[PDB]
């Protein structure tokens, strides 16, 4: 049709059936000549089948009898490799110290805060003769004069250095300081039903709390005043100082009077009743645990149920503070889960402390005959080498709204989580003790009970789950595991914030009126931690115990509707005022009209993105002529001083303006959420008219449906981060690269010849010069283009896929077209991709230098004084692919290809497109240091005089030509063996890590304009930085590449032979006088 | 990571870095990867994002460092960001195949303008402000079209 | 075991079976280029599976004895791939592994274990190019078999057709 | 390399399938991940190693020769083995040929300087003052041939190959074999001026103070990967029309 | 199940727990659904739960403890829940 | 063995479908089973049977 438009020239069977059957017949008779069944290729296909139906018929009975929840939730979630140890206390302690050294003087924490203490203890708990030195310098070198804050720490840290010194040689503790907080249900006249957990006032401490825990309450009837919230700096010295006692608060216990925290005791009848004495010393340990704190040193613990924002965490936050060596578990193994479990250790984990995160589902037998193994085993077998001195299975699942007839799998699954697996759990450590003969270091158990046994309604099978746990006593005598496991049945009451009662969070304030307490999880944390106390620990190593941490909510009777009411009132008192408030407002609108009230629908401005350049700030000559010596004036030849004037970058996190964000802030602004959207082809611009209406702003690019820079983040932030940063490699950025189908090659031999073809008259002859004694070319007389059949004994080249492992890298943000930046289509169609990455990098760099017409430079400088000194490693690999691998492949490669494969090509396109610079222009290739090397020459080049200006940087790309080559060198982290470690793409790059396994290759650029100094001043440019030193180094001849060494240490060459007589050259003044 | 960290110790063990003046391990690669030859910039860019900011990032993927790095008492290995009262200098160091390693460092510009006279500084000052604006303009005219 | 261990330590060092002494350690045989120590370790693992924690010092025979304790006439994945690549690249057309095993069991009378041994020994005397005809193939097989025996010590009408043609 | 039979490639399609073969159990599966809806792998029950017939509609890669014109160059004197000069066989079996061309070039250069124990330099100078500032154009092309073209071809390429494809490799083998020099060490690539560039840095490097001594130079090789590429750029003299 | 102590607890018990408990429940939660529909709320079903005080007192009975001990919460529910007009409990305690 | 196959082309009659069934009937089995034995492993043959 195109040719006609360009030229103008438009415009029975039964014969076969028989002709088949004989074939269909000669077919079968032949088989007899070979006895070749043509049905076996089906009987397999049928027995493979009948076995399936039954295979399945089994499989669905189960899903019918058990349930898809059970089955799909009884899966395995454990490996001996998805673990995560955590032992670097000796560093975190120095991360957290400083965080104070700044959060203070940035006025973020004042002396009247409760965490400095919550911090210091988490520091002092981690004390080291070095850590001390870490601060002495950080303190002794602080200039308090700079401001009160600079005195606020130069003062107290000196308490620490000594406080941390005393404890040095001590064991650490769990001293909580949290302000215990009470519930607060608030409703306004529009139904603003809101909950707040406010600071109680009677009890602004734990000592005060444990007392009111001791004093019971009206129905439970049958000081050391210091500077917590006043001046924590003085509380500092109060932490090591063991404030002792003789006025045991356990004597504050009236008669007939039950406290809020009592343990229990059994009678020969079969019941458990409140002892006083027994339950009177649980508390001395607490009050002790509060003025002095408990340690947990040398413990070894297991705990389960620790979802962030829960209760099995505040225990952890403790155990870590003690000196523990702990196991936590999760069924939600992910990244965010760990950085959580990482932050803990980096804030709480103390000397010797040790946590281990693991994936786990307590509904899987095979998942618990497997974990404890992974513990009661050696570090040779991959084990852990530990013994367990306690246990804490709090893990469960919600079931709410489930009454009886609605009981099915999801519960039958839970019953098994708590009960039939904790049992099998505990019946799976003894088997690991009995063998090794351990019978003096048994494991204290902490069974979370609760009295809500049918009292509430639809909790499902939460009754005979936790009620069929109080028979861990009827057995501990009957059975044989007493010398290895011991029970501390706990009874958790009404806590708040957890995902079990938070729905009920809004009546706590209502219950306390009945003379009761409701705990924060951090409060209920204090309890079971005080239940590990070395006092109890015997009390169970003699006879089991039970702890009633209920505030008395077994007395307030008929609680079910007692509670149903307390909230069923709020809804009314709240909903109505959502109804009244509106109709009255509505009423007000018919008599007055929104005509006058419309103005009260105030105008509220959404913000708008105003990107910035991040230019430095310039402070007056005072702040700077002061910060530096006054002896510097007139003392430097600036022409010989170097400086940076601009810079830019490209990567998998776009430019340098946004990466910073994900580098320091971890997440984007909108100023970086749109910029990183303008450069992925998510949005665009438009001014003019659309819908006829003039839109002038951001817009989609696939729909053109307008948008604001506010509905952007919620609209795109997700896919961006799914298509930005390290990732799973995306083929279309690499023209077909499928690391799991890596197109490859094999040189087979042929043994018989057919499937002739008929090609070209000139391919059909290139075959003969190659394949001789071979293919017969045998022209086809009619059309005139030859034919070929290869021959019985030729060679071939046959493909493959070679499922390959390394399949991740810092793919630039999917959607990056230079077009976005101002580039043509001819260049891109001509040039190596990598070179795009560079040009953009340059402009953005001049941009960053007050420079957008490079030609401007030539006003102050001579064109003969503008250098590039940049370069890459491999470079141009996208072309090399075009010469060695492609041309082989009959492909229409271009012809200038090799003026781009080089590495002087990309600093040239630049000059061939922007600069118009000046001749002999350098081009380093130091595979991975090419970007310092670039800078060393980049300076010598300058202060030599060759150039007043230069350009420096680096660039390289990623393709299957390079990675694979990096593979068999076993340098880049594999990916599979990162999956079996349960890692994730976005965490494989593990610097300074104990389990580091390799690295990942990226693709992009990064550059920097550096200049004489004096220039920039009379040039009016942003001086971002300085380059006082730059260097490169190496042992000897190109001898072995893949290993580094001392080389750079020579940047510290100096002759310490005699350092008594000082070298006056370092004293500026001396250097000034000479001048 | 093991040998890039020893050396730092010596060159501070040898120059008299006050015990208790470690230098803070920045690892700009957990985000990006290894740009083979691009690294030194990515980390020579950060340095200046840093210098003027006052900030220090951290390896937000550092589960647990290696014990053996504890003998390097002249260094830290963060995992959480850190605003500061001010940085004054930085160090870049690259260790690539072929042994052509490398170490660049940096100073804070404001340690420069004390080398000169007031009138020349505040003269420089204005001559910049204009730039930022003219640059602001371009960046956006271009960013759009 | 020693045979396979030496064959694997050679096919990764490109040396002759005798060119690498079983008395030396890999750390010394590697020459220093540590980029091959890890490769040889991984190859031995894929072939044997269990080795000392730090084999960088254990002598060749040292680890070979532990392998013989572990290995049980197992060709292995690495050795299987090596033999397949050898019989694919350097092997006359039509001379698959099956035809080679048959020619070794017929023209030289060696059992399946002897066949695997001869194949592993040939893996050392790797033919630098593809033998053209089945004659050179049988010749290389017989030579590698003589080598295997020296290293181990185990020495040693028609008118039916014409008609069957004419119709064709 | 036979410039008149330049082994090359063509991606034909097949229209009928036979000449089955029986390979590996692991090649016979790399074919499926690639050729799907295609070759039937159909184990042979007896021996245990699979079989394959491709299929009626697959792809192939079939060779050629492509009689090519440019077929001359300054081949080093036929018979040049570094062995003659004092080199081992392990190095040569490991390294890119071009690097041989360099090591010899160095010794002969020190020879030419009254220098045969480079270690001697270190009597008058400090090891931290001995630089190289040499480098090539394309470099290492004999390895690149090993990655892009060879590995494709089922070939037993070595594994350190790419620490030699580079251009800092050859000024390194040097230090890894003669000098024992000192760290940040430059490596220009100006395709055809790389040997002056080498000299510009080679001096600035020096009278800066970084180094009392340096090394400067250049090197490169010739293979069908490069010339042909130089052909269609129509830069090298043809031979026929000569 | 006899001779079964803790570490010897496996299927045969996990099977029983389900015989007594998680199926009696699902049993009783499977007559109401047959009453609630037909609207029967004056002829409910008296239930007879065989309890027994041997809760850990004996030794190796397996999971006979939290089986029949997690039945005395058929009271904590009969008020909480909705099936009161259809099922009612007579917890029994069989002795020797 | 040859006139065999070429004939098939005259009818386009696959001689392998009588196996591919036989293989997909299979791969589905292993997994079918791999499920089935997780259970017997997690639950137990008493429970299941």
């Amino acid at each position: 049709q195109k040719y006609a438009s360009i030229v103008g020239v438009d415009l029975l069977e039964e014969i076969t059936k028989d002709h088949k059957v004989l074939a269909r017949q000669q077919l079968q008779v032949l088989a007899r000549y070979l006895k070749m069944d043509l049905d076996n290729g089906e009987r397999k296909f049928l027995k493979e089948k009948d076995t399936v139906a039954e295979l399945q018929a089994q499989l669905d009975y189960l899903n019918a009898e058990l349930g898809e929840f059970f089955v799909n939730g009884v899966a395995t979630s454990f490996s001996r490799k998805k673990a995560r140890t955590f032992d670097s206390s000796w560093n975190w302690a120095k991360q957290s110290l400083l965080s104070l050294y700044f959060e203070i003087i940035h006025g973020v924490l004042k002396n009247v805060d409760r965490e400095v203490v919550s911090e210091a203890i988490n520091i002092m708990n981690r004390s080291n003769d070095a850590l001390i030195k870490f601060m002495e310098y950080h303190i002794s070198n602080t200039d308090e004069t700079k401001g009160e804050n600079y005195q606020l720490v130069k003062t107290l840290g000196e308490q620490l250095i000594e406080n941390c010194k005393q404890v040095l040689d001590v064991d650490p503790v769990y001293k909580d300081v949290a302000k215990p907080t009470g519930p607060k249900t608030a409703i306004d006249k529009n139904g603003n039903i809101t909950y707040s957990e406010e600071p109680r006032e009677k009890v602004r401490k734990l000592s005060q709390y444990v007392q009111e825990m001791a004093l019971g309450g009206p129905i439970t009837k049958e000081d050391v005043e210091d500077a917590l919230d006043k001046d924590s700096t003085k509380e500092v010295a109060s932490l090591p100082n063991k404030s002792t006692i003789s006025k045991t608060v356990s004597s504050t216990i009236p008669r007939e009077t039950i406290p809020f925290l009592h343990l229990r005791k059994k009678t020969p009848a079969g019941d458990w009743k409140y002892d006083r004495q027994l339950s009177s010393l649980f508390l001395d340990g607490l009050e002790k645990a509060a003025f002095n704190g408990v340690t947990f040193k040398d413990k070894y613990v297991l705990i389960t149920g620790a979802g962030k924002g829960s209760i099995g965490a505040e225990v952890l936050q403790g155990l870590l503070q003690g000196g523990a060596k702990v196991v936590v578990t999760t069924s939600r193994f992910s990244k965010q889960v760990t950085d959580y479990y990482q932050s803990i250790y980096a804030k709480y984990g103390a000397k010797g402390s040790t946590l281990i995160v693991v994936p786990f589902n307590q509904g899987s037998k095979q998942d618990v005959e497997a974990l404890i193994e992974f513990i009661y085993d050696t570090e040779k077998n991959g084990g852990l080498g530990w013994d367990l001195d306690a246990i804490i299975p709090f893990a469960a699942i919600p079931e709410q709204g489930i009454e009886l007839e609605h009981i099915d799998s999801k519960s039958e699954f839970a019953h098994r989580i708590m009960l039939t697996n904790i049992l099998r759990m505990m019946g799976c450590v003894k088997k690991q003790k009995s063998a090794r003969g351990i019978e003096t270091r048994p494991a204290q158990v902490i069974l979370p009970m609760s009295p809500n046994h049918g009292t509430f309604g639809g909790d499902g099978m939460y009754s005979e789950s936790k009620l069929s746990l109080e028979t861990l006593f009827n057995r501990w005598h009957s059975e044989s595991w007493a010398n290895q496991l011991t029970v501390c049945g706990a009874i958790i009451g009404w806590t708040r914030g957890t995902g079990l009662m938070s729905a009920n969070n809004i009546i706590a304030e209502g219950i306390e009126k009945m003379g009761v307490r409701t705990f924060s999880q951090k409060e209920m944390a204090f309890n079971l931690l005080g239940l590990l106390t070395p006092e109890v620990v015997e009390l169970c190593q003699k006879s089991p115990v039970m702890a009633d941490l209920n505030g008395g909510l077994q007395f307030v009777p008929e609680l079910k509707e007692f509670t149903a009411k307390l909230r069923k009132e709020l809804v009314e008192t709240s909903e109505v005022r959502k109804a009244v408030s509106i109709e009255t407002a509505l009423e007000h609108k018919v008599v007055n009209g929104n005509s006058a009230d419309a103005a009260y629908a105030q105008v509220e401005i959404q913000p708008r993105a105003n990107i910035q350049l991040d230019f430095p700030e310039l402070k007056p000559y005072k702040q700077v002529k002061q910060i530096a010596p006054a002896e510097l004036e007139g003392l430097l030849d600036l022409e010989r001083v170097i400086v940076v004037t601009g810079f830019a970058e490209v990567g998998p996190w776009g430019s340098a303006r946004t990466r910073w964000e994900m580098e320091a802030f971890g997440e984007f602004s909108l100023e970086g959420c749109v910029e990183m959207a303008w450069i992925m082809g998510f949005i665009s611009y438009h001014n003019g008219n659309l819908k006829g209406r003039p839109y002038t702003g951001w817009v989609d690019s696939k729909t053109k449906e307008p948008v604001d820079d506010k509905d952007v983040k919620a609209k795109y932030e997700t896919s961006i981060l799914e298509h930005s940063g390290i990732r799973l490699i995306e083929p279309e950025l690499f023209n077909g690269y499928n690391p799991e189908k890596k197109e490859m090659i094999q040189e087979v031999i042929v043994e018989e010849d057919l499937e002739p073809f008929e090609a070209s008259k000139e391919t059909a002859e290139q075959f003969k010069h190659q394949h001789g004694d071979k293919v017969d070319i045998f022209e086809i007389p009619e059309t005139g283009e030859y034919s070929v059949k290869l021959l019985k004994g030729a060679t071939l080249y046959i493909p493959k896929a070679l499922r390959f492992d390394r399949l991740v890298a810092g793919q630039i943000p999917t959607g990056w077209n230079a077009k976005t930046y101002g580039i043509s289509d001819d260049i891109i169609s001509q040039v190596d991709p990598i070179t795009l990455f560079v040009l953009v990098s340059v402009v953005e760099a001049f941009i960053a230098s007050g420079i957008t017409d490079p030609y401007e430079m030539y006003k102050y400088v001579h064109v003969s004084e503008v250098g590039n000194c940049s370069g890459s490693g491999m470079g141009g690999v996208s072309a090399l692919r075009g010469m060695f691998k492609d041309r082989f492949k009959d492909e229409p490669v271009q012809n200038d290809i090799l003026q781009e494969s080089f590495i002087n090509t990309m600093s040239a396109w630049v000059n061939m497109l922007l600069i118009s610079s000046s001749g002999p222009i350098k081009t380093p290739v130091g595979a991975c240091a090419t970007s310092v090397e670039s800078v060393d020459i980049g300076v010598e080049t300058i202060l030599s005089g060759k150039a007043r200006i230069c350009i420096v940087g680096g660039y390289d790309d990623f393709q299957e030509e390079g990675s694979f080559e990096f593979g068999n060198m076993k340098a880049t982290s594999n990916t599979l063996e990162e999956f079996e470690h349960g890692r994730t793409p976005a965490e494989m790059s593990r610097p300074a890590t104990t389990t580091r396994n390799g690295f990942m290759e990226a693709q992009g650029a990064g550059i920097q304009i550096i200049m004489q100094a004096d220039l920039a001043l009379k040039m009016g440019v942003p001086i971002y930085g300085i380059v006082a030193m730059a260097a490169t180094a190496t042992d000897k001849i190109g001898r072995s590449v893949p290993a580094p060494g001392k080389g750079i240490l020579t940047t510290a060459r100096e002759h310490h032979s005699s350092v008594k007589y000082a070298s006056p050259n370092l004293n500026m003044k001396y250097r000034k006088r000479q001048l | 990571d093991k040998n890039e960290s020893a050396t730092i110790n010596e060159m501070m063990k040898h120059l008299g870095r006050s015990e208790g003046n470690p230098v803070i391990g920045v690892f700009q690669k957990f985000l990006t990867g290894h740009p083979k030859g691009a690294a030194g910039a990515w980390m020579m860019n950060g340095a200046l994002q840093i210098l003027n900011s006052g900030i220090i990032p951290g390896n937000r993927n550092a589960d647990n460092v290696d014990k053996i790095l504890e003998q390097f008492e002249y260094v830290l290995y963060p995992s959480k960001t850190l605003k500061t009262d001010g940085v004054r200098a930085v160090s870049i160091t690259s260790f690539g195949f072929g042994q052509k390693g490398g170490q660049a460092i940096v100073v804070h510009p404001d340690y420069l303008y004390g080398a000169i006279t007031e009138d020349r500084y505040n003269e420089y000052v204005a001559k910049v402000s204009a730039r930022e604006k003219s640059a602001y303009k371009f960046f956006h005219n271009g960013m759009i079209y | 075991a020693s045979l396979l261990l030496h064959v694997l330590v050679a096919h990764k060092l490109k040396k002759s079976l005798d060119s690498i002494p079983m008395s030396k350690t890999i750390k010394d045989l590697v020459g220093g280029k540590s980029t091959v120590q890890n490769e040889i370790l991984g190859d031995l693992g894929k072939e044997f599976g269990t080795t000392p924690e730090k084999p960088e010092e254990t002598p060749l025979e040292e680890l070979a004895e532990t392998f013989q304790d572990t290995f049980s006439g197992a060709l292995g994945k690495q050795s299987s791939s090596l033999l397949s690549r050898l019989i694919s690249s350097k092997m006359p057309g039509g001379f698959t592994i099956t035809v080679a095993r048959k020619y070794l069991q017929t023209r030289w009378g060696l059992p399946s274990g002897r066949q695997d041994g001869v194949l592993l020994v040939a893996l050392s005397n790797e033919p630098a190019a593809r033998l053209g005809s089945e004659a050179d193939a049988k010749a290389f097989l017989d030579s590698m078999a003589q080598k295997y025996a020296s290293i181990v010590g185990v020495d040693l009408l028609e008118e039916i057709t014409k008609d069957h043609k004419v119709l064709a």
